[PDB]
């Protein structure tokens, strides 16, 4: 092929390819016959089966289409059958998948790029669905040609994120996807129930606490039941999360300080969190004193149990 | 996880001896009836002195492949432990029944 | 017995021994080792009698999708869709019988569909979900195995239609589960206002402002009321507004009939 390419043209390059990539009648039964086979049955038959011959192939098509194709033109019809006849053949490799649909998001075929993310995701196991997800949900929430309606961007992200979440991955840009959109199309503070999903999946710190910053903008009526849901190593930075909640909107804090530095070892951290309580009032040394003066008596406590 | 049923055991052995077969027909390839009587209701089966004689000594040889796999299984657990005090092999015997218990 | 004569390469014993065992009906080892068997003799024909006599013995989905895997092995396909036909029509026939359950027969409507997907008729996949919604109501598993075949196949004109029925059952599902979540309501009653405009449209308006007492509650009235405006509205207003006055009265009596319906909804 590559010789050709140069001295003749891609038409010609394509040509001698061609004879390559016939799909008889039936994969199924040529590859396993040539597997089971003990050396005697030809490659020549299960000649459309390698990855390589294909990439490079399509490598050729894809270079020699024009960058306004919009599919009337043979080549942007004959890149696509041979695209769908790799996926068809299920010899797909996910960057591969995504060459495809970036492929036709350039040619203005965007509203067929989403049929493409939908075909693969099935046949591949998560671990790899997640970077084909962050792809597909970008272009239905940033591309500018996708007009899909509000109720059809929730379908996708809670079909993937109910689905994706199922086998088990942290998930955390797309339910930041599902969190961020929602203000740009719909505008309301459901966010949070959203995003409260996040931080208690059946990182996740990092996904509950800038959120439990977002509703002290909005109204403190839904920040202090996250404040009583978050404290329920790990442990003790919830507790840390609790105390910088009640210092934004006391005694509630102190003995969230008690709570905490009995949720679990060390607590030092906690005596930060008390102090820090203690010091952004702008009252008497006295109640910070015997602040400290309870957390001492409670390790001298542990001390007495060790 | 769990054991195998009777039943499964007996179609993965089943096919193990398709796949064995099989393989005895490859081999073969790159190395080159029913009457019934009249006066009684016996019948009689044609066949080659092959394949009788090579299923009789695929028979013993599979014999021959566990006895010995198991008594090289005999010699490895007779060696391998030496911890607890015993009195002869079928205590030790015994007291492996009782750490696979565990 | 069976490997013995294998071994005696005696092919009519095994063939015969074969043909008792699955007379006396012993279990899907026996079947699946006897139509393995015919594909090592190549009786191309035989195994597919065995098929025709397997899910008879055993009626359920994976022998007859094992059936549809041998002949999509084989890419014939006049056989393949004569068997896609009988699968589908037996379980309409003995509809009755209950002995296939709603996730068994999604597995049949979408294999059928995505056969025919690859077989570049669209209008057969199409139209066979509307026969099967339609056979059974029942089975959401169906329905909701339709919406995927329209994602990946479909114009988007008819996913929108189809998207925004799942829509609206799951937004129903939750609003009867949970009691006052009212961020829901303000996209299930957009859900209705968006695509489902029609008498559902005007009554869940009715059957949200029956839900709304909450500030997080009272300003969903808001929007139904707004939602009633744009489209009576002094009536309903009334009625609401009856929660409590005395200076609402007399805010009402100066400017009621004096300036409008906006200034009577002020007053509210």
């Amino acid at each position: 092929a590559d010789r050709e390419l140069d001295k003749e043209g891609v038409e010609r390059a394509f040509s001698i390819l061609e004879d390559a990539l016939h799909v008889p009648t039936n994969p199924e039964i040529l590859l396993e016959k040539y597997k089971n086979g003990h050396r005697k049955i030809p490659a020549q038959t299960v000649l459309f089966n390698s990855l390589r011959i294909w990439s490079k192939y399509i490598d050729y098509l894809e270079a020699y289409c024009p960058k306004d194709a919009n599919s009337s033109d043979k080549i942007f019809n004959k890149t696509k059958m041979a695209y769908n006849t790799v996926i068809d053949l299920r010899l797909i490799t996910p960057a591969m998948a995504e060459n495809f649909a970036l492929f036709l998001q350039n040619h203005y075929e965007v509203m067929e790029s989403f049929q493409v993310y939908e075909k693969t995701i099935p046949l591949f196991p998560p671990e790899i669905q997640y970077e084909l997800w962050i792809e597909y949900l970008e272009v239905a929430t940033s591309h500018q040609l996708s007009s899909l309606s509000p109720e059809h961007i929730r379908f996708l992200f809670e079909k993937a994120l109910k689905n994706l979440c199922s086998n088990g991955i942290d998930c955390k840009t797309i339910f930041i996807a599902y969190s961020v959109f929602e203000e740009r199309i719909s505008g309301l503070i459901s966010k949070s129930i959203e995003i409260l999903r996040r931080g208690a999946v059946i990182r996740l710190q990092l996904w509950r606490m800038c959120i439990s910053k977002a509703e002290s903008t909005l109204g403190p009526s839904v920040t202090r039941e996250l404040y009583q849901e978050c404290i329920q190593k790990a442990v003790e930075f919830v507790i840390k999360f609790s105390d910088f909640e009640s210092s934004i909107g006391a005694r509630e804090i102190l003995a969230y300080g008690a709570k905490l530095l009995p949720p679990s070892n060390t607590e030092l951290w906690d005596s930060f969190e008390i102090f820090e309580l203690k010091h952004g009032d702008k009252t008497y040394k006295d109640m910070l004193k015997m602040k400290k003066v309870l957390e001492s008596n409670m390790l001298i406590d542990s001390a007495s149990v060790s | 996880r769990g054991g195998i049923s009777y039943d499964q055991l007996a179609k993965l052995s089943y096919e193990k001896t398709l796949r064995n077969l099989a393989t005895q027909t490859q081999n073969s390839s790159k190395q080159d009836k029913v009457q019934k009587d009249t006066k009684t209701g016996k019948i009689t089966i044609a066949d080659d002195d092959k394949l009788v004689n090579k299923l009789a000594v695929s028979l013993q040889s599979e014999s021959k492949k566990r006895y010995e796999a198991r008594k090289r299984q005999m010699q490895n657990a007779k060696t391998l432990y030496g911890v607890e005090s015993f009195i002869n092999d079928k205590n030790k015997q015994f007291n492996e029944k009782l750490s696979r218990e565990s | 017995y069976l490997i013995v004569e294998e071994s005696l390469n005696n092919v009519e014993i095994v063939r015969s021994l074969y043909t008792k065992w699955c007379s006396l009906e012993p279990g899907v080892n026996a079947w699946n080792s006897f139509v393995d068997f015919e594909i090592r003799q190549k009786n191309w024909n035989g195994v597919r009698e065995i098929y025709s006599k397997y899910v008879m013995a055993h009626p359920q989905m994976q022998t007859w999708l094992k059936w549809v895997r041998f002949e999509n092995r084989h890419g014939n396909t006049e056989f393949t869709r004569s068997v896609y036909s009988l699968a589908i029509d037996t379980v309409a026939n003995l509809q009755n019988l209950q002995i296939w359950s709603d996730m068994e027969v999604a597995k049949l409507v979408n294999s059928f569909a995505h056969w025919e997907a690859a077989q570049q008729e669209y209008e057969r996949s199409s139209a066979l979900y509307q026969i099967a919604i339609e056979k059974w109501p029942s089975n959401q598993l169906l329905k909701a195995g339709l919406l995927d075949f329209e994602k990946q196949f479909g114009d988007i004109n008819s996913i929108e239609e189809t998207i925004s029925y799942k829509r609206k059952m799951e937004y129903e599902t939750i609003l009867s589960n949970n009691a006052y979540d009212y961020d829901t309501w303000w996209l299930y009653l957009d859900l209705i206002s968006e695509s489902f405009p029609k008498q559902i449209m005007q009554t869940f308006e009715k059957a949200i402002v029956d839900s709304r007492k909450e500030l997080s509650k009272n300003v969903q009235w808001k929007r139904y009321i707004y939602l009633w405006m744009r489209y009576v509205e002094l009536e309903l207003e009334n009625s609401l507004l009856e929660e409590e006055f005395q200076r609402l009265i007399d805010d009402i009596i100066p400017h009621k009939h004096f300036t409008k319906i906006w200034l009577m909804y002020a007053k509210f």
